[PDB]
């Protein structure tokens, strides 16, 4: 009956609304690619103005967890914010509630086990944004996860989300095979050999973490200019 | 249909396919006409009898201290309405100590028929209210409706075969703001005039009506008081 | 059939019950905003029906938090729900944490309420775009513009109604960034005429330097000025 | 046509029960009717060879 | 928490889940009552129980408190807990008022109870029927018989079981006047009802008997052979 | 939404219930174990699941469950649902204990069970609780007894009656109702269990008595090979 | 909010359609072995992921329940991670009143338990994971398996996930009972190997094993050595 | 199927223009407001003769001076009959007076449009009452009744016909009632009883007729009164 | 799967030849085959493409190694190095599928 309706398994499992709200998040398509570096993960999307008569400013998606977690994520953009509002009342719950501030994987467990009860009960469809989120905790290094709308969260090196995923983590699989603190040949030229634009420092939005500097910071035309005129070797 | 399982869907257009039905459930209900001065606004209905004889299912009614309504569609669903309005009105006489302004009356059961239209399994309430107030300024009239929009209106006329009495009462603004009580429910009534079926008369039986405004109650004229007006040929 | 609940996704990832939810907008008159440095000046189309209503029948310009308005689209029931609980929701901040609301969590918190409106086969999306704006004194002339999908975007000449599609290119060739408000209130009445193809008994509403962070129907001198944009 | 039938006489691999069962119930329906028709049975056919 | 409608109005005025609740007392045992004006007696055609059952626990006859007790027809475990909560408001009325409670309101009690389940929110209203007998505080030998849709008539055979249309029939044909003794000739019109139906008492049918607000008596096969003889001798 | 669910509480045109005669079916696809009382105890006579190696130990099987001194279950269709509701009853047999300082005779717990198990199939939408489980015990009243039950409700005293595949009509001209000797019981069990076989494939189980005190025996390995010597013909 | 409907029920034929369904989920699980043996268990794993590109100590598959039980599972991966936490929820229920480790068999009776409800109650579908139990509890060892039904074995050697029917008749051929330390391991090695698609990295398997000393993962420094030793 | 709370392509709801249906199912009653009382009738159509006919309860007493007379779907008033005597004797308790005929009739028809799926706490209704009903009663204003609907709408009326005989009976009603009681509008609605006949010539076991008079409180009349009518027919 | 079922009855054929979509020790022989046909200059590795066995025909082999020496005639090279053989593969090397994490 209703296998492609309600979240419930059809004949050979694979209950389909996970993959219907997989094939959500390529809705439009602003597309983050994430690079981490033995001491600092830079953030990398793209991020493109219809008209020039939205603030540029407004638009992102780059959002700021806490003091110490960035993310972004590239679905549609209505459940997006529905969905950064609760791993900022998870992250902050965690401060309350156990002391120190969250490490960066088990809010992402989190909020990949609350879209597990999406996908889980009926009456509620699984909201189609997935979280590229990164962090730095004290003992060990960067790190960067993603949980999808199903709830598998993985725990990567260098994925990628959005429209052209395939092409981006193929790109960084060549590219990371050979061995990055710059990430200047890794973090824009993913996008720039996938979709073949060559940025200006408008549509790109690129939020650092550093182990030197543990505080998520969104760049802005100036050092993001630097970092692409430095793609001259 | 689709389409009928269906205060909770759109159809593909944009319409929600049965809050404007709705609509249509109080086009069904019996015609009536309220209208307002530059003083007193009135209220004038006919009432249908739909049996041997009776009261003919009484429809303006007395909610108020001066805030009085006009109903047509559901009658249940009417009386459930303004026991509502009624009950938070005497609710506001007795918090605030003031007589509750006709606005955010309107406004406020206009957000109170409005939660069945959102959530499931819940009608609307199908009941065309067309309540006339006299507040601090002029005398108030709004149609209010079971898709939960209001209009703040002047000389409306809602029910059967009621766009007739809107196509004589919109040609006949012009001598609205003066026309006092005596010459204005005459002009009410010719308005209403029109909604009957071409066989003359506006009878002491079926028409009830109801005056508000400056220094006087909301009152209701029934069977033996809406015969001191009697005017019109046609 | 794919349709018809918005617990239930397309097989292409698109929730149909929000798109018939946007063209539900499409169908009703225009309304648009136009910021400048001086603060937001908002413009309503009316589409008046018979001459028994009377001036301001239905308000579409409301306001909210005695600072920032409400320049709505669609159906004026749920646009005038989440109108009062957005009075509600100021209220909640203003109560709640002293300082006075600033839109951009005004915009985020009636953003979210709208969106997580639609995740459930329990409710319906609303049926009606909406847009914001006000300026505190250091502020910025914020505004934001929600869709019934309940993303939030921070525009300049934000448009939406059903003339949206000539409306953009108007406010597009106006010079959006240094004038002083006071003109582009006149300039509006240009727009609306324009994009006004058959009463059109318009209402404007707006904050400014002239009313330090309120909102006023015109005062009432414009109408008799901005009416003097016939011909055009 | 449906050459399908591939002639077969008695060269099945060790079944008696079953050809005992079957021999009763397709050719003395054939072969010998007076007893069935003395013996009050009525007519046996249609077998189910499940296996 | 489970809330859809199911009885529902249909079109033409149907009650669609009741009437399948009539199937399903068509579909049960075969009770039977006699109102026999000292006396009070019932009967159910059981099944196969002499093969392995237990003659105790196959009881289509049951006993509220003392003097009523009755005989459901239909489904056979939805009839229980209408068992149950008779006895406990049964006593609860040995609680108020203190009386051999009257046959009247406790079948009252039941209709209003499947009439309470035919209009709550998904709960199946039930498949039984009962013959409430039993007497009062002045002799008074009532019998009763309820129905799914909570209408509960006073009447004095209602055998309302499976194949039980004939046996009314059969119990209008022959009850005026010649069961007014004590209890033989009752008993034999009721084992005379049932053996229309099957077979011998030896196997097939139980008996009830109730006198005077005292000792609820059923019929060992023994003693019912007496009688089934009596019948076949006729 | 009502396009949604199963309506598992809906009378059938024919009067029966869809989702409880499925169950009904589901029985006979998986079910075994039959009981068999005595003048003296009651054993249970069970299947295991397959020859699958790959089987460690059994404390108690998967099919015979212990409930209090004196009283065992044993369980058919599906597994998942029972095991559930035998810790439900379970909890009941002791609750009785708290109120009442009595091991609870059976009939007792038989009626709990099948009131809440009715009440799955009665309301709340949910599937019914797919077991025709039945019962041993003994209590000080009666002698030693078995009842059997179904996901439909109802129940009874069943002395010799079995549960899922292949159906007990052999048991039915062969139980001699007066005296068994329990002895012969078991003779009888693995007559019936080797129509329908050491412990590897079976699990039979007794209930017997020293001195008063219920003693609930599972028949360890050897005594298996007793009886399945205990032959030649049958 | 909510339904209170159940959305599991019962076929016409007579058995749960979604049942059936959830077993065929597990079936298009990643495959996992466990094997019973005379002084503990071993647990073993397949984790393969889309490239070489993710954190292989991010995510694990071995998982204790807070004393000596360890889980593994085999279909769907965050239903997995619900269980694991309703799991430790149980176990730590257990601890605080009674004041020891669960026992395994208790903790198999209330996991079994709350994965029965999911087969009723209201619009939730069945978790459509059977995730195997293992345990030390006093004496001699334990191993479990809770299906998405609800019900739950013993034995002394099991399959699941893919091609499971090879490795039930596999371990059916290998196994013996008093098979007991690292003979396990290997056995189990050689039943993921058995298909693996291919070339056997350390990085895609992990086991898990209950020395008389608790559940503990096995170190990737400790699965390599052994297949160095293969 | 759909649901109760949805209006019906014609115009009105669902469940009230199927639940004014099974009111032309279910028995015939009739009543006559004159002016010095109102007399109730109605034939109770006893299925066989093998039984007891008085106590088929289609004319109930409210009050003393309130006296319905329901039709239709029977029994299915009884939950509306008891808050008809509850809110009686509720208002003869707070406020020490009688009450009218349009304050029961006001508080019953409130109970008839209020049901619904998904509501509060399920001792809610879920189809409307399919039972049309009139209270005869006699008040301080004057001796009248007032005919339900299953829809809520109550409406003045003196000569009204419920059940199947809503047409011809109330046809034939609407000729012969102008002047007032005389003791003859007993014996002139019996009479309209009389051309109704279904199963028996309207004896004093088929019938049930009771008056309510401003002097007395009510009567509910006995067999031999109702024979003694009968005979003068 | 519709061929008919008369076309055998053991006599019209009597025999039926499973192709297999070849494997692991298989796959390995088809690349030393085709590699054995073409310059290669070392640099290439045989064993590692074998690896990641996923649904290839010896058609796509053909395809991957042919398009590996048309993506050397790029430079104009007489051989093949390191990208061409990777290159080609990538690019169609099953221009990928469409996974489906969670289950798996």
């Amino acid at each position: 009956g209703f296998d492609r309706h309600i979240t419930i398994f059809s004949p050979e499992g694979r209950l389909y609304q996970v993959e219907y709200a997989f094939k959500a998040i390529n809705q439009g398509g602003l597309t983050s690619v994430a690079v981490r570096g033995k001491d600092c993960a830079v953030i990398v999307t793209q991020k493109k103005v219809p008209d020039k008569l939205l603030d540029s400013s407004t638009v992102t998606h780059l959002f700021k967890i806490t003091e110490n977690i960035g993310c972004v994520m590239t679905g549609m953009t209505a459940d997006s914010r529905s969905q950064v509002q609760r791993a900022r009342y998870e992250a902050a719950n965690w401060k309350y509630k156990y002391g120190y501030e969250i490490p960066v994987d088990m809010l992402c467990k989190r909020i990949a086990d609350i879209s597990q009860v999406y996908t889980q009960n009926a009456e509620m469809r699984p909201l189609g944004c997935c979280m590229i989120l990164i962090g730095i905790d004290e003992e060990q290094g960067p790190q960067v996860y993603k949980c999808d709308p199903a709830g598998y969260y993985c725990g990567f090196k260098a994925t990628a989300a959005g429209v052209k995923q395939t092409e981006s983590t193929s790109f960084l699989e060549k590219k990371v095979k050979k061995k990055f603190e710059q990430t200047v040949e890794t973090a824009i030229t993913c996008l720039s050999t996938v979709l073949s634009i060559d940025f200006k420092p408008s549509e790109i939005e690129v939020g650092v973490v550093t182990v030197e500097n543990p505080k998520f910071r969104i760049l802005t035309e100036a050092e993001i200019d630097a970092h692409l005129v430095a793609l001259a070797e | 249909n689709q389409y009928d399982n269906d205060v909770t869907v759109w159809s593909p257009q944009g319409r929600i396919h049965q809050i404007e039905y709705a609509m249509e459930a109080v086009k069904q209900g019996s015609a009536t006409v309220g209208l307002k001065s530059k003083t007193h606004a009135v209220l004038v209905a006919l009432k249908r009898a739909q049996s041997e004889l009776a009261a003919h299912q009484k429809k303006i009614l007395h909610v108020d201290n001066h805030i009085g309504i006009s109903i047509a569609g559901l009658t249940a669903d009417a009386r459930l309405l303004c026991n509502f309005m009624r009950q938070e009105c005497l609710d506001s006489r007795f918090v605030f100590d003031r007589p509750l302004p006709v606005s955010r009356l309107v406004s406020l059961i206009g957000s109170k028929t409005q939660i069945p239209t959102q959530r499931y399994g819940r009608r609307p309430y199908g009941v065309g209210l067309l309540i006339a107030g006299y507040d601090d300024m002029g005398p108030h009239i709004f149609q209010t409706c079971p898709s939960a929009n209001y209009f703040d209106c002047r000389a409306m006329s809602i029910g059967a075969r009621s766009q007739s009495a809107r196509t004589y009462l919109e040609r006949h603004m012009s001598e609205f703001m003066e026309c006092n009580l005596d010459e204005l429910v005459k002009h009410g009534l010719r308005a209403l005039r029109e909604t009957l079926p071409a066989e003359q008369d506006l009878t002491t039986k079926n028409v009830s009506i109801g005056i508000v405004g400056k220094d006087l109650e909301f009152t209701i004229y029934d069977d033996d008081d809406v015969s001191p007006f009697l005017d019109g040929l046609e | 059939g794919y349709d018809l609940s918005a617990s239930t996704f397309s097989p292409d990832g698109r929730v149909f019950q929000v798109e018939y939810a946007m063209k539900a907008v499409e169908n009703s008159s225009t309304a648009i905003g136009i910021r400048c440095k001086d603060g937001v000046v908002f413009g309503v189309e009316k589409l008046v029906l018979s001459k028994l209503y009377e001036e301001g029948s239905n308000k579409r310009l409301f306001n909210v938090d005695r600072h920032v308005g409400m320049a709505v689209a669609g159906l004026l029931a749920d646009a005038r729900s989440l109108a009062d609980i957005a009075r509600e929701e100021a209220s909640n901040f203003r109560s709640n944490f002293g300082y006075n609301i600033p839109l951009k969590h005004l915009a985020d918190r009636v953003a979210m309420y709208v969106h997580a409106y639609t995740l459930y086969s329990a409710v319906r999306p609303f049926g009606c775009s909406f847009m914001l704006g006000s300026y505190s004194v250091n502020d910025g002339a914020q505004l934001y513009m929600i869709d019934p999908s309940g993303v939030s975007y921070g525009y300049w000449g934000c448009a939406i109604g059903k003339a949206r599609q000539a409306a953009k290119t108007e406010i597009e060739k106006l010079q959006m960034k240094e004038m002083t408000c006071r003109d582009i209130v006149k300039e509006v009445a240009k727009i609306i005429y324009i994009v006004h193809d058959e009463a059109f008994e318009l209402e404007l509403s707006w904050v400014g330097e002239l009313t330090n962070g309120r909102h006023e129907i015109v005062p009432k001198d414009i109408r008799e000025e901005a009416e003097k944009y016939a011909k055009e | 046509v449906e050459k399908v039938p591939d002639s077969t006489y008695e060269m099945i691999g060790g079944l008696d029960k079953q050809i005992k069962e079957i021999k009763e119930v397709i050719e003395l329906p054939v072969k010998h009717p007076e007893l069935f028709e003395a013996l009050g049975i009525a007519q046996p056919k249609g077998v189910l060879l499940y296996g | 928490s489970y809330d859809r409608a199911i009885t529902v109005f249909s079109p033409d005025g149907h009650l669609f889940q009741v009437e399948y609740a009539q199937e399903a007392v068509k579909k049960g045992s075969t009770a039977v009552g006699v109102r026999g004006r000292d006396i009070v007696v019932l009967g159910v055609e059981k099944a196969s129980v002499a093969k392995l059952q237990d003659e105790r626990t196959v009881r289509k006859i049951c006993a509220l408190d003392d003097n009523v007790c009755m005989a459901f027809a239909g489904l056979t475990a939805d009839a229980r807990i209408v068992i149950n909560r008779a006895r406990v408001e049964c006593q609860s009325h040995r609680l108020t008022v203190e009386d051999p409670v009257t046959v009247e309101y406790i079948t009252r009690y039941i209709a209003s109870l499947k009439q309470r389940y035919t209009q709550s929110n998904g709960r199946r209203p039930f498949g039984i029927s009962a013959l409430i007998v039993g007497f009062d505080f002045d002799g008074t030998p009532r019998l009763y018989q309820t129905d799914p849709s909570g209408t509960y008539h006073a009447w004095k055979a209602n055998a309302i079981g499976r194949g039980a249309k004939s046996v009314r029939e059969f119990l209008e044909k022959n009850y005026t006047d010649d069961a007014i003794e004590t209890d033989d000739l009752t008993i034999k019109l009721v084992i005379k009802a049932l053996l229309e139906v099957v077979e011998s008492g030896g196997k097939n049918i139980e008996l009830a008997v109730m006198r005077r607000d005292q000792s609820l008596k059923i019929l060992n096969p023994e003693e019912i052979e007496k009688y089934v003889a009596e019948i076949e001798k006729e | 939404s009502r396009r949604y669910d199963s309506r598992t509480t809906i009378f059938s045109p024919e009067g029966r219930l869809y989702q409880v005669e499925y169950a009904m079916e589901a029985i006979g696809h998986a079910g075994t174990c039959l009981g068999i009382l005595a003048n003296d105890g009651v054993l249970l006579a069970a299947e295991r699941r397959n020859i699958h190696k790959l089987l460690d130990e059994v404390f108690f099987s998967e099919k015979i469950y212990k409930l209090n001194e004196d009283m065992a279950c044993s369980v058919a269709g599906i597994t998942s649902d029972a095991n559930v509701l035998t810790n439900e009853l379970r909890l009941i047999a002791q609750r009785y204990l708290l109120q009442y300082q009595e091991p609870i005779p059976c009939e007792q717990l038989v009626t709990a069970l099948c009131d809440i198990k009715q009440a799955y199939t009665q309301f709340g939408g949910k599937r019914p609780f797919g077991v025709s489980l039945l019962y041993i015990g003994w209590d000080k009243h009666y002698g030693f007894q078995l009842y059997q039950s179904d996901p439909s409700g109802n129940y009874g005293g069943w002395k010799a009656t079995c549960i899922g595949n292949n159906s007990v009509s052999m048991l039915k001209q062969d139980y001699k109702e007066g005296e068994m000797t329990l002895k012969s019981a078991l003779a009888l069990a693995i007559k019936v269990l080797n129509k329908t076989l050491s412990a590897e494939k079976v699990e039979i189980a007794t209930l017997t008595r020293e001195n008063g005190k219920t003693v609930i025996r599972v028949l360890k390995q050897k005594e298996v090979e007793q009886l399945i010597k205990k032959h030649e013909e049958e | 909010r909510g339904y209170s409907f159940s959305l599991t029920t019962f076929s016409p034929s007579g058995k749960l359609v979604q049942i059936e369904y959830a077993l065929a989920a597990v079936a298009g699980g990643a495959p996992s072995v466990g094997i019973k043996a005379a002084n503990g268990v071993v647990l073993a794993t397949e984790k393969k992921q889309k490239s070489i590109l993710y954190d292989e100590r991010s995510v694990h598959k071995v998982e204790p329940i807070t004393k000596h039980i360890g889980l593994v599972y085999s279909g769907m991966g965050p239903d997995y991670r619900v269980l694991v936490h309703r799991a430790r929820k149980l176990a730590q229920q257990y601890y605080l009143v009674y004041q020891e480790p669960i026992p395994t068999a208790q903790l198999v009776q209330r996991v079994a338990s709350v994965m029965q409800e999911y087969t009723q109650s209201g619009g939730v579908r069945p978790f459509g994971v059977s995730l195997l139990i293992c345990g030390w509890n006093e004496g001699r060892p334990y191993l479990f398996q809770s299906d998405p039904s609800g019900a739950y074995f013993a034995w002394k050697a099991t399959a699941m996930g893919k091609n499971y029917v090879n490795g039930k008749t596999f371990l059916e051929k290998r196994y013996n009972e008093d098979l007991e330390l690292e003979d396990a391991i290997h056995t189990a090695i050689l039943t993921l190997k058995e298909s693996f698609e291919g070339q056997m990295t350390e990085d895609n398997i992990e086991v898990g094993i209950c020395n008389e000393a608790g559940f503990r993962r096995l170190t990737p420094t400790e699965v390599k050595d052994y297949l160095a030793a293969i | 199927d759909r649901g109760v709370n949805t209006f019906s392509p014609e115009g009105r709801l669902f469940q009230v223009e199927y639940a004014i249906e099974a009111i032309k199912l279910g028995s015939t009653a009739i009543g006559i407001q004159t002016s010095e009382g109102v007399c109730l009738a109605v034939e109770k159509r006893i299925t066989s003769p093998l039984m007891e006919p008085s106590s088929i309860e289609k004319i109930v007493e409210i009050d003393a001076h309130i006296g319905c007379a329901m039709s239709g779907l029977i029994a299915d008033a009884k939950t509306l009959i008891d808050k008809a005597r509850v809110e009686t004797q509720n208002h003869w308790f707070t406020y020490n007076e009688t009450m009218t005929v349009e304050s029961v009739t006001q508080a019953v028809s409130n109970l008839a449009l209020q049901f619904g799926e998904e509501d509060a706490d399920p001792g809610a209704m879920s189809r409307p009452f399919g039972v049309a009903l009139l209270f005869g009663g006699v008040d301080e204003k004057g001796p009248q009744l007032f005919h339900m609907d299953p829809s809520g709408t109550f409406v003045q009326c003196d000569a009204r016909a419920i059940g199947s005989a809503s047409e011809g009976a109330q046809s034939s009603l609407q000729e012969v009632y102008h002047k007032s009681m005389t003791l003859k509008e007993a014996i002139k609605s019996s009479l309209i009883i009389l051309k109704q006949v279904m199963e028996e010539k309207l004896n004093a076991t088929n019938i049930e007729l009771a008056t309510v008079q401003p002097g007395q409180n009510f009567h509910m009349f006995t067999k031999e009164e109702l024979e003694e009518v009968i005979k003068d027919i | 799967d519709t061929l008919d079922p008369a076309l055998l009855r053991p006599g019209r054929l009597d025999r039926k030849i499973e192709f297999p979509l070849p494997d692991r020790r298989q796959k390995r022989l088809i690349f030393s085959t085709i590699t054995s046909k073409m310059n290669l200059s070392e640099e290439v590795d045989l064993e590692d493409y074998v690896a990641r066995p996923d649904k290839i025909s010896g058609a796509d082999i053909n395809s991957i190694c042919q398009e590996s020496g048309m993506l050397a005639v790029r430079e104009n090279r007489y051989i093949v190095l390191a990208k061409d053989f990777e290159k080609a593969y990538k690019t169609v090397i099953k221009k990928d599928e469409q996974e489906h994490e969670f289950y798996k």
